[PDB]
């Protein structure tokens, strides 16, 4: 019985973190209520990685809610599944980081730290055997982007034999028109690479722009991202909340896919792309969910993976498909005699086959890759972080509250190196 | 919590204060608070409630909670007593008949357990009026020598007029501010 | 400084009416209020002004009675938002407080349903409204169910509810219940509902337990809202009924919360607010042992209560408060238990409780507090109990009297000034700088107390840095805050857990020695001498950085009055300085994860020996440093990769000072001893099979002094050239070839230039031989497992060409010769526009760097006036090299030169046809710009045209540039940039185009070749004549290979080639062969396909190919 603490963080790591609990609470079977009233008994033979077995039968969340701004959480308490979460797993302040990654670091999110270590620990404590900490936010601001680092930082002192996963939300200009992100985002960055084995990324005009092609969608809400976050996240913790062969736990799976310790940011994805509302108007097949998987355009990051090397792939199948109609049709992909043969669906690629499918749908599918082309991701906040630090402009606020240029080229060269070796590895010999 | 947060509450309750305003009917209170604040005076009916004016001043935020002086509401002025640091309490000059019933009311405003701590300041208007009697006449009336557990400081003042408003209010605050710590 | 979104804001309020049923709209509009709203989360205050106007436009919208459910819940959530921004205290003093705004709001409230989560907002925010009304002097049965049962049996269900709007139930009953008219009446109803609730309810359930917190809450709301008098005589069995619950055995930290505000404020209700029941005896027992919890805001809560306690009790239960409190401090606790006592005490005297009798206890405890720091694992713990210590010392402003400070003023000063710099946690570092400002400003009785703060205030103890080499000088500069200052750094900081605060206390101390010298070098220094016989491994790697710190500092020190370095230190601690290396290799200490620390520790240990001039030449203590180096220059693979790069420059360092200080003999010369020895050592240790033993031996042997090279630099030359040669054994080393030039690079600077002698200094007579060394590695383009490693190479290959072409120019610049200077110019070019990104940055560094340079101007320049105004000044800090957007349009202008024409495009190829998606964009916007301009004029279309032909025939069977040609010319050829080539039959250069790509995709079996090549096959269909025709039949050669998306691709391009020109074939035959192009399954069998063939090639009169 292997548990994982899941924790969330900003306005938008709540937000997603939110949708994600309810998500995979409707995939198993368990009303708003608290009780369980699924009708499969797939539903419960690993519902303790996530879900502890109170008194009464009951299965209490393990979500660890904090917000220096009193606003999400009192959202997410009377949500439709707000009476789910512990009341004393909520820690918040009043005044948040202000848009500065060195308010939520050291002046603000460090004044909630420790209450933070001190629910986290009072949750682990309960657990028989731990495996490893989750977080959920975004790089845009500072309650989530700093807090998270701090938390990141704070924990891997005294849990070094845990895994840390993240799901990092990079921002775009598109959705928000702050100026104070790109160092929020580099400064995050800097922190994530040191002190993270595994990142989610998804970025955030990867969606926007879905929303305004592909769903057709007049004004793209921040509703319309948090439901394509929490299907993406429902998608890629599939294996570790339901059986099956290929059994890969987190330190397995981060052993088999991240082969160097700086490099670990992967592109998730999922298919096919629906929308809230209705979702039931065509069912897809095997073969069609294949070619969709890993199409750029069901990426949720704005990256080609077909322009790239590929360090490491793998699938997740959910639906009545078989391990081995499966093997059939990733037998004939990487192979170029082969009819409808694809040239950007690498060879040794993990594949996995669910039971219960996702809802609303019947069949669906869940990529997991790592490829060169997340470059395009670092380089796009590099620009916007230098034209900013050539001038100096807005760095008062960051020097007054103890932060200094130091930490700041520090970042950059860190992210110029990780660049550098990206670009260095994409020009590599297949054999 | 740390100490910078600590600090940084504690200033906003440094900075913030409350001022309870009371006295007898038609005594000229809220006459006395919209000239305070610069309103009209052509304007003001007999309140039948009480009123709550927050008003930036010598950088300090003035809270003021008038009450009207209709005895149907005095039996209710226990709701107001909470977070009181200065108590203000208008007098009528010219009411000499019913100088013992607001001496019968201030004996009973100060031994409560809520207003123990707060400075007093007693406000004589109606003193252009012919038949106004002066502060010390208005001191020994009153038995304002009898206090001791209080700070108070009766003083003279008109409202239509306006004389010697801004003083009122400055030894108030100045007598506020001068206690190192509080209770709670 | 003031709100400006409020031109924005009533705007959006008057769509609040339109906006009501859309989904969309609202929620574009609720998320703009939001962001509008957030902007000013750290400046409340700065609303106040607004909030009259803006709340008008609110409440009068649900007010109207002609309105929807949806407005309404929409004017809520405004409200909501509106609410948590400022504050509900601070904002209902707004709300209507009429006696006819309370029926009003009491049938709004009950016109909502508590399961619709949706409008949350609606209902936490309406309860908060009718406290409002009950504010009114007026009896509840003048307004008449009654409105008092109504306004009970709402808040009682609510109290129960887990939304947010059980808080909106908690002011409301403590304003309801406290009435005297409904403290009479309503009171004993929810005093007897609330004990059954207690009683009843179990904190096992998550519905059994909200509604505990929401009874606490109720209750310790009305007790703290409430006449004294009137809640007094209920103040025991409210008591019992929560003492029978055992909250403390519960899991809960809100429920502990509560419960101890709840005994706090009963404990408050027995007592007279002054300037005691036997309960009274139970409550204290019930607030100590809140100072020993596990969370922190249960001894945050505790401290509040025992201060509120201690000063409505008397002077004798004062004190033994205070005498159990100081009990927390035993020697049978842990961190939580002082950080609650530390909290307790300052919340005691920040009302001035602490009597000076409890002076000797109190202040021998603070000053263990400060200083706290116990590992409690891999990182230690105790900055709770610090951050407290300060807040208990910002107390003593206002509890003793300078008279009762003074005796404890001289250690109180000192430790805030201490804990006030060398701090690991700015926020301590603040707390101790707020205390002592206040401390000054109060008390103002503290050594230099205005001096200290006008160099250390808010806005000076933020960057932890400048803290240590800054502030730490400053204080030391007085001599009350010295010797203290630096014992505390000896034996706390230099023997810490963390490595940055073992390097930032040695650093520290280095400038902290120029203000106590003697002090330093007759106390501190046998300290740390006999601290390097310490087990602890932090322990001896902090007294040996603190040993070479205070000795270089010595050194310096001395140099002023060109005075000995022994006149500070004894010979006993000499001594120490020689035995320190025998300690280290008798115990084996090189040895497990503290080896490498040892080894960086003692090689800055000898560095700082050998540049300080010590007696120690001549003596074992040399030949043993010399075989520690050799040992760590030997074994170097053993290392981590995460601290390799530290260890190869400090080790090379320390050779280099201990060769240029210890090994001489007389001045200009050496001891031919160690002379014939050592480099015959390395020359044999440059031919070790492990890579990583030339990569740590060619630096070494490079970091020589010039006079240790005189008569043998030709060897070394000759040996760090056979190591950059590369051979079949030496494919992968990319490290050492690299090192190999570093070495070289530094010998040709170190060594200067001087004429006829090439055994001593470089010189014309193998000037030519290095620099044939320098132009041959950056043709090293290997591709290993790991990707293009060769690129490595080439950086110091870059540098090394740099920083000597300059020596020359500062000695003798006719040695440079002009073939020479144009080709490193021309690599230079090349490697200034490759598709990396931070090797780009560097080339181009490099280039600007050896352009402008002009004192004096280096000969054989290019093109220089060209070059010069087309990289001006200007662009060289302003422009960034690595975004390619701020470097290819620039890169590209190159071309118009003839001689940065053919390397330069050779260059750009590779960005033009890559893998990246942008840094392909940008070259090729950037390359179409500059044909443009060349596009009429037909020489410089034929020269670039012959240009890329010879480069394509240079390049040819090879996978890392003919991929990114044939790419490239996809896009030159779909661009339309060879147009006028096209009004001529059988025009030689696209014959010679084709021919080669026949060449090149002759058998080609990859499929990523064979898109490229199937794209120009399909993109050459343009030029008319013999090219036309011919280049048709290849396509038909590609219609049936051996793969069915081969045929797929092949067919695609080809109608899309028909599409796109179309005088290709004419309008009577064109509709047969899209006909047979679109009905056709070019991924079915060759039996099928080969049929279909043959019916395009009849139709296009393409003869029929031949097996
Ligand atoms: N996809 C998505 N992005 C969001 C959401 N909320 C905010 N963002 C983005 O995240 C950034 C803002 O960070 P927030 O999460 O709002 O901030 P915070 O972490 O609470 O920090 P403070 O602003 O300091 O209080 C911007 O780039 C937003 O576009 C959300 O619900 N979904
Ligand atoms: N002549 C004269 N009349 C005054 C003066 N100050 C106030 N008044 C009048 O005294 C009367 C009572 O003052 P108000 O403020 O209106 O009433 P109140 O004192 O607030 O009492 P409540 O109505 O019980 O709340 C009004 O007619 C005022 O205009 C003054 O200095 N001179
Ligand atoms: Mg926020
Ligand atoms: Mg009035």
């Amino acid at each position: 019985m292997r548990e994982i603490v899941h924790i969330q963080a900003g306005q938008c790591g709540n937000q997603i973190g939110a949708k994600f609990w309810e998500v995979i609470s409707d995939e198993h079977g368990i009303d708003p209520t608290g009780t369980y009233h699924g009708d499969s008994d797939l539903q419960l033979d690993r519902i303790s990685v996530y879900y502890n077995e109170a008194t009464g039968g009951k299965y209490v969340p393990r979500a660890i809610l904090v917000d220096l701004e009193p606003g999400t959480m009192d959202s997410v308490r009377s949500g439709p599944f707000g009476q789910i979460f512990r009341p004393d797993n909520f820690v918040f302040g009043q005044s948040g980081a202000g848009n500065n990654w060195a308010k939520g670091h050291y002046t603000e999110g460090a004044e909630l730290v420790d209450s933070v270590l001190d629910v986290v620990r009072k949750e682990a404590e309960s657990c028989d055997c731990l495996q490893g900490f989750q977080l959920t936010h975004s790089l845009g601001g500072g309650t989530g982007s700093g807090m998270g680092t701090l938390l990141i930082s704070k924990i891997r002192e005294e849990y070094p034999d845990r895994i840390m996963n993240t799901f990092s939300v990079v921002p775009s200009p598109k959705v928000s028109d702050t100026v104070v992100e790109p160092y929020n985002a580099t400064l995050s960055v800097h922190q994530l690479v040191e002190n993270t084995d595994e990142t989610y990324c998804i970025d955030n005009e990867a969606l926007y722009d879905i929303c305004f092609r592909t769903l057709k969608l007049t004004t793209p809400t921040y509703g319309d991202l948090n439901h394509l976050v929490s299907a993406t996240m429902s998608g890629v913790t599939t294996c570790l909340r339901f059986p099956g062969q290929l059994n890969a736990d987190l330190r397995k799976l981060a052993v088999n896919m991240v082969p160097f310790p700086r490099l670990h940011f992967f592109m998730p994805g999922f298919a096919p792309l629906t929308s809230r509302g209705s979702q039931q108007y065509r069912a897809l097949t095997v073969p069609e969910l294949t070619q969709q998987v890993f199409d750029a355009k069901n990426m949720m990051a704005a990256c080609d993976p077909r322009h790239g090397r590929y360090l490491t792939v793998a699938a997740v199948f959910r639906g009545r498909m078989s391990m081995k109609e499966v093997d059939e049709q990733m037998l004939n992909v990487q192979n170029k005699n082969s009819s409808y043969f694809v040239e950007w669906i690498p060879n040794n690629v993990k594949t996995a086959v669910c039971d219960i499918p996702p809802r609303g749908l019947k069949m669906a599918v869940t990529f997991i890759g790592n490829s060169t082309a997340i470059q395009e991701l670092f380089k796009r906040i590099s620009e916007q972080f230098t034209a900013m630090f050539r001038r100096k402009a807005f760095l008062h606020w960051y020097t007054g509250e103890g932060m200094d240029e130091m930490e700041f080229t520090e970042a950059e060269s860190n992210m110029n190196d990780l660049v550098s070796e990206y670009q260095q590895y994409q020009d590599a010999t297949a054999e | 919590m740390g100490l910078l947060t600590i600090l940084k509450k504690m200033k906003q309750k440094e900075r913030e204060l409350r001022l309870l305003m009371l006295g007898l009917d038609n005594a000229g209170k809220t006459t006395i608070l919209k000239k305070f604040n610069g309103e009209d005076i052509d304007t003001i009916s007999p309140t039948l409630g009480f009123n709550i004016k927050t008003l930036e001043h010598r950088g300090f935020k003035l809270n003021i909670w008038d009450v009207g002086g209709q005895k149907s509401l005095r039996s209710y002025w226990r709701n107001y007593f909470e977070s009181t640091d200065g108590l203000i309490w208008v007098v009528d000059s010219a009411d000499r008949q019913r100088m013992q019933d607001c001496q019968r009311e201030l004996q009973s405003l100060l031994v409560e357990e809520r207003l123990a701590g707060a400075t007093l300041l007693i406000f004589a208007n109606k003193q252009d009026l012919p038949g106004a009697l002066s502060s010390n006449a208005i001191r020994e009336v009153l038995e304002l020598d009898s206090i001791r557990s209080h700070h108070w400081c009766i003083q003279g003042c008109s409202a239509v007029t306006g004389e010697n408003l801004l003083p009122g209010i400055d030894w108030l605050l100045d007598d506020i501010s001068s206690r190192i710590f509080t209770a709670d | 400084e003031a709100f400006g979104e409020s031109a924005e804001t009533r705007a959006l309020l008057g769509r609040l009416r339109e906006v009501h049923g859309g989904g969309a709209e609202r929620e574009v509009a609720l998320e703009r209020f939001r962001v509008i709203m957030d902007k000013y989360q750290e400046q409340p205050h700065l609303l106040d002004p607004h909030l009259e106007w803006m709340m008008n436009l609110l409440l009068d919208i649900v007010q109207d009675q002609t309105s929807p459910a949806s407005l309404v819940h929409l004017a809520f959530k405004f409200l909501y938002i509106i609410t948590k921004v400022r504050g509900y205290k601070t904002f209902l003093r707004l709300f209507p407080h009429e006696v006819a705004d309370v029926e009003p709001v009491l049938d709004l409230v009950t016109i909502q349903n508590p399961k619709d989560h949706e409008a949350w907002e609606t209902r936490y925010m309406l309860l908060l409204w009718l406290s409002v009304t009950c504010l009114i002097p007026f009896d509840f049965s003048r307004l008449d169910m009654s409105i008092m049962d109504r306004i009970l049996q709402i808040a009682e269900s609510y109290l129960i509810v887990s939304d947010k709007a059980r808080d909106a139930a908690a002011v409301l009953v403590s304003r309801f219940i406290t009435r005297p008219d409904v403290k009479q009446s309503k009171m004993a109803e929810f005093l007897d509902w609330s004990l059954c609730n207690l009683a009843r309810s179990s904190f096992q359930t998550m519905q059994g337990v909200i509604t505990m917190d929401g009874t606490l809450q109720a209750l310790a709301q009305i007790f703290k809202h409430g006449k004294r008098e009137d809640c007094l005589p209920y103040a025991a069995t409210v008591l019992r009924c929560l003492d029978g619950c055992r909250l403390p055995e519960s899991n809960q930290t809100l429920l502990r919360k509560l419960g101890v505000k709840l005994v706090q404020r009963l404990g408050l209700t027995f007592l007279k607010p002054k300037v005691v029941p036997e309960g009274v005896e139970r409550v204290i027992e019930q607030l100590l042992v809140g100072l020993k919890d596990k969370d922190t805001v249960v001894r945050w809560s505790a401290a509040k209560g025992i201060g509120r306690m201690a000063g409505r009790l008397p002077r004798a239960l004062a004190d033994d408060v205070v005498g159990s409190v100081l009990d927390c401090f035993s020697f049978q606790e842990t961190d939580k238990a002082w950080h609650g006592g530390c909290l307790a005490l300052a919340e005691l005297g920040r009302r001035g409780l602490l009597l000076p009798s409890r002076l000797v206890d109190v202040v021998a405890v603070i000053l263990k507090a400060l200083t706290y720091d116990e590992k409690r694992g891999a990182c230690s713990v105790g900055t709770n109990v610090r951050d407290a210590a300060c807040y208990v010392c910002w107390a003593f402003a206002r509890a003793y009297e300078p008279q009762e400070l003074k005796p404890f003023v001289t250690a109180i000063s000192s430790a805030l000034v201490i804990a006030a710099v060398f701090d690991r946690d700015i926020n301590c570092r603040r707390a101790a700088s707020a205390a002592f400002q206040e401390n000054v400003g109060r008390q103002g009785t503290f050594p230099h107390g205005i001096d200290i703060l006008t160099t250390a205030d808010y806005f000076a103890v933020g960057n932890r840095s400048n803290c240590f080499l800054v502030i730490s000088v400053f204080i030391a500069g007085f001599p009350e805050y010295t010797q203290p200052m630096i014992d505390h750094l000896v034996t706390m900081k230099i023997s810490h857990w963390d490595g940055v605060i073992r390097e930032l206390a040695a650093r520290a101390l280095h400038n902290l020695a120029q203000q106590a010298p003697e002090f330093s070098a007759t106390q501190v220094f046998p300290r740390l001498l006999s601290m390097t016989l310490s087990p602890d491994l932090h322990m001896r790697h902090g007294s040996i950085l603190a040993c070479a710190e205070v000795a270089y500092a010595l050194y310096k020190l001395a140099a002023q009055e060109n005075r000995p370095v022994t006149d500070h230190l004894d010979e006993q601690a000499v001594q120490g300085l020689k035995q320190i290396h025998q300690q280290l290799y008798d115990r084996q200490l090189y040895r497990g994860l503290g080896g490498q620390l040892m080894r960086q520790a003692v090689c800055v240990l000898i560095e700082k020996l050998s540049l300080s001039k010590m007696p120690f030449r001549g003596d074992t203590v040399i030949d043993g440093w010399q075989w520690l180096i050799n040992d760590t220059l030997r074994h170097l693979h053993l290392i981590s990769s995460h601290s390799r790069q530290q260890m190869k420059d400090a080790a090379v360092s320390a050779l280099a000072a201990l060769c240029s200080e210890y090994y001489m003999k007389e001045p200009g010369e050496a001891d031919p001893a160690i002379q014939e020895e050592l480099i015959t050592q390395y020359l044999a240790e440059l031919r070790n099979p492990e890579e990583m033993t030339r990569c740590g031996f060619s630096l070494a042997l490079g970091a020589l002094p010039g006079f240790l090279l005189k008569g043998r630099l030709q060897q070394v030359l000759t040996g760090l050239r056979a190591v950059t040669h590369t051979s079949p054994e030496d494919v992968s080393f990319a490290e050492s070839r690299r090192d190999g030039l570093k070495a070289i690079a530094r010998i040709c600077q170190t060594v200067g230039v001087k004429a006829g002698a090439p055994d001593e200094a470089v010189c014309g007579e193998n000037v030519s031989q290095i620099y044939c060394a320098l132009l041959g590695c950056m043709d090293d383009y290997t591709t290993d497992s790991r990707g293009d490693v060769g690129t490595w190479v080439r950086k110091a290959a870059m540098t090394s060409l740099m920083d000597l072409t300059l020596l020359l120019a500062r000695s003798q610049p006719e040695l440079i010769e002009a073939h020479t200077c144009e080709r490193i110019m021309c690599c230079v070019a090349q490697q200034a526009s490759e598709k990396i990104d931070r090797f780009r940055a560097h080339a181009a560094s490099v280039f600007l760097t050896l352009l402008h340079f002009d004192s004096p101007p280096i000969p054989h320049v290019p093109h220089r006036g060209e070059l010069e105004k087309l990289f001006p000044r200007s662009d060289v800090a302003s422009v960034n090299w690595s975004a390619p957007s701020q470097a290819f349009p620039r890169i590209t202008q190159l071309l118009g030169l003839p001689t940065y024409r053919y390397h330069v495009l050779l260059g750009l190829v590779v960005s033009l046809g890559g893998l990246t998606e942008s840094t392909i964009r940008h070259s090729t916007q950037s390359l179409f710009e500059y044909m443009k301009g060349i596009q009429s004029d037909p020489q410089a279309l034929g020269s670039f045209s012959g240009t890329l032909l010879q480069i394509f025939e240079d390049n040819l069977l090879n996978e890392r540039v003919s991929v990114p040609l044939l790419k490239t010319l996809d896009h030159v050829l779909t661009h339309g940039c060879f147009d006028i080539f096209t009004t001529e039959e059988d025009h030689p250069f696209a014959v010679k185009l084709l021919a080669l790509c026949k060449k090149e995709i002759k058998n080609s079996k990859d499929i990523q070749k064979l898109l490229s090549g199937i794209a120009v096959f399909c993109e050459m269909v343009q030029f008319p004549g013999d090219v036309r025709r011919q280049a048709l039949l290849q396509l038909c050669l590609l219609l049936c290979h051996r793969f069915p998306l081969i045929r797929k691709t092949t067919a695609s391009q080809v109608y899309e080639t028909l599409l796109t020109y179309s005088d290709v074939v004419g309008a009577d035959v064109l509709d047969e062969v899209v006909t047979v192009l679109s009905d056709t399954a070019w991924d079915a069998e060759l039996a099928v396909v080969r049929e279909q063939r043959n019916r395009l090639c009849d139709l296009l009169g393409v003869p029929r190919p031949q097996l």
